[PDB]
């Protein structure tokens, strides 16, 4: 197997933490769901090829603008990630995340990743955002902000029910794979 | 780790690690309290086990077995003994307050009640002063770590195999060289995220929630205090490069 290594970035309320959580547990926790991420290397076969994917959170950095890069060193993958029911999350991917990323990992596929997506018909998230004059993000918004900001590709998931989360992995180690 | 804390903390959260006739005694907000509080000693407990990982599997591996050239098994791992030091004695006064609060006849049953005050010590005074200086110094050797085992594993038959030795067993699939040094990296970073959630759940007792609010404040200001004192350093960097920062 090849060791490939994959950090998740984005804003503190984009719910990356819990990603990484039902990913590595293969499951949503039942009891506690836990805080912190240290770190996990899953064993992952994609299209034949087997894997060792390291994960990462820089879950805790956002406020650290050089304790945050020593995270990027050798990265092959970055999910960025954003909320759908957080516009607001969406609208700091193309001037803050993108170009520290493109910065510290040049080269490296970005794969743009709507979280939480079963809030989208989640009717306190849309009486909550309407207070603001917002919605939350829809499908043509996230597809169009991975086209505008070069990303690899566009991906949706929720953590919550995991849909989608098995995809989204699977896709980053075939973006991690190529050259 | 030794095998009494780690059965102590084998269970996922609090409230499976103790009886369930004792957890069914207490209300629901203390339950979440208490679930916080033992994630952030558990994975205290791990972060001290990462720094033995490093101290004793690598680094004293790399000085009994190899002919390292003097001054790479210092550059691999910056400030380790400082760092165990730290941690060691944190997590100590940690598990000896979860000691003191077991119920007589156990060894699983407790409630710890006054963390506030042990966090504001271990982020005040000399104990703070020492963690700003050892991350300060560690963080800025980081980059400077990686690229000399890069080198070393590419270059060096006998530190390949040596390296490929000690990480074979599963138990050490997430602890890579490279991977503790950014385990500890991150480890100062994830404080206020724990000590936020125990704080949202401690409420109950007045001069706890202020406790904790103090420890926060302290916590981020360790944090600020650290990420202005580091600049990468780098082999064979010239001056002009530097002072041209
Ligand atoms: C980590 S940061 O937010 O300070 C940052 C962002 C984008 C680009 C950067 C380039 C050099 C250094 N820092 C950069
Ligand atoms: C006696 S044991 O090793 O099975 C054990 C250990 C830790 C926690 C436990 C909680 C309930 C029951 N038993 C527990």
């Amino acid at each position: 197997a090849i060791r490939k290594k994959l950090v998740i970035v984005g804003d503190g309320a984009c719910g990356k933490t819990c990603l990484l959580i039902v990913f590595s547990k293969d499951q949503f926790p039942e009891v506690y769901v836990p805080t912190v991420f240290e770190n996990y290397v899953a064993d992952i076969e994609v299209d034949g090829k087997q894997v060792e994917l390291a994960l990462w959170d820089t879950a805790g950095q956002e406020d650290y603008d050089r304790l945050r890069p020593l995270s990027y060193p050798d990265t092959d993958v970055i999910l960025m990630c954003f909320s759908i029911d957080s516009p607001d999350s969406l609208e700091n991917i193309p001037e803050k995340w993108t170009p520290e990323v493109k910065h510290f990992c040049p080269n490296v596929p970005i794969i743009l990743v709507g979280n939480k997506k079963d809030l989208r018909n989640d009717e306190h998230t849309r009486r909550e955002l309407a207070k603001m004059k917002q919605e939350p993000v829809k499908p043509e918004e996230g597809r169009d902000m991975a086209n505008r900001i070069g990303a690899f590709g566009y991906m949706e998931c929720s953590a919550k029910t995991k849909d989608g989360v098995r995809e989204v992995f699977e896709m980053a180690t075939r973006a991690a794979l190529q050259a | 780790s030794m095998e009494m804390d780690e059965k102590d903390f084998a269970a996922d959260s609090w409230s499976l690690a103790v009886d369930s006739s004792f957890l069914q005694q207490h209300k629901k907000e203390v339950m979440k309290q208490q679930d916080v509080i033992y994630e952030l000693i558990q994975t205290e407990l791990h972060h001290v086990r990462t720094l033995k990982i490093m101290t004793r599997l690598f680094r004293t591996g790399m000085l009994e077995e190899l002919h390292l050239e003097p001054g790479v098994v210092q550059g691999l791992f910056p400030c380790v003994d400082e760092l165990s030091d730290i941690h060691t004695r944190f997590l100590s006064q940690l598990l000896e307050r979860r000691r003191q609060a077991l119920c007589p006849g156990s060894t699983r049953n407790f409630v710890i009640h006054r963390l506030g005050d042990l966090l504001i010590s271990q982020f005040s005074g000399p104990s703070a002063e020492q963690m700003c200086k050892t991350y300060s110094e560690f963080c800025s050797r980081h980059s400077k770590a990686l690229k000399l085992y890069k080198e070393l594993y590419a270059r060096d038959k006998r530190f390949q195999q040596f390296i490929r030795k000690v990480t074979r067993p599963a138990v050490l699939k997430r602890h890579g060289v490279q991977e503790c040094i950014l385990l500890v990296t991150q480890r100062i970073t994830k404080y206020p995220l724990l000590i936020s959630r125990i704080l949202q759940h401690s409420h109950g007792i007045e001069e706890e929630r202020q406790d904790l609010t103090t420890a926060l404040g302290l916590v981020k200001e360790l944090l600020s205090n650290v990420d202005e004192g580091i600049y990468q350093l780098e082999k064979g960097a010239r001056l002009q490069e530097i002072y041209n920062r």
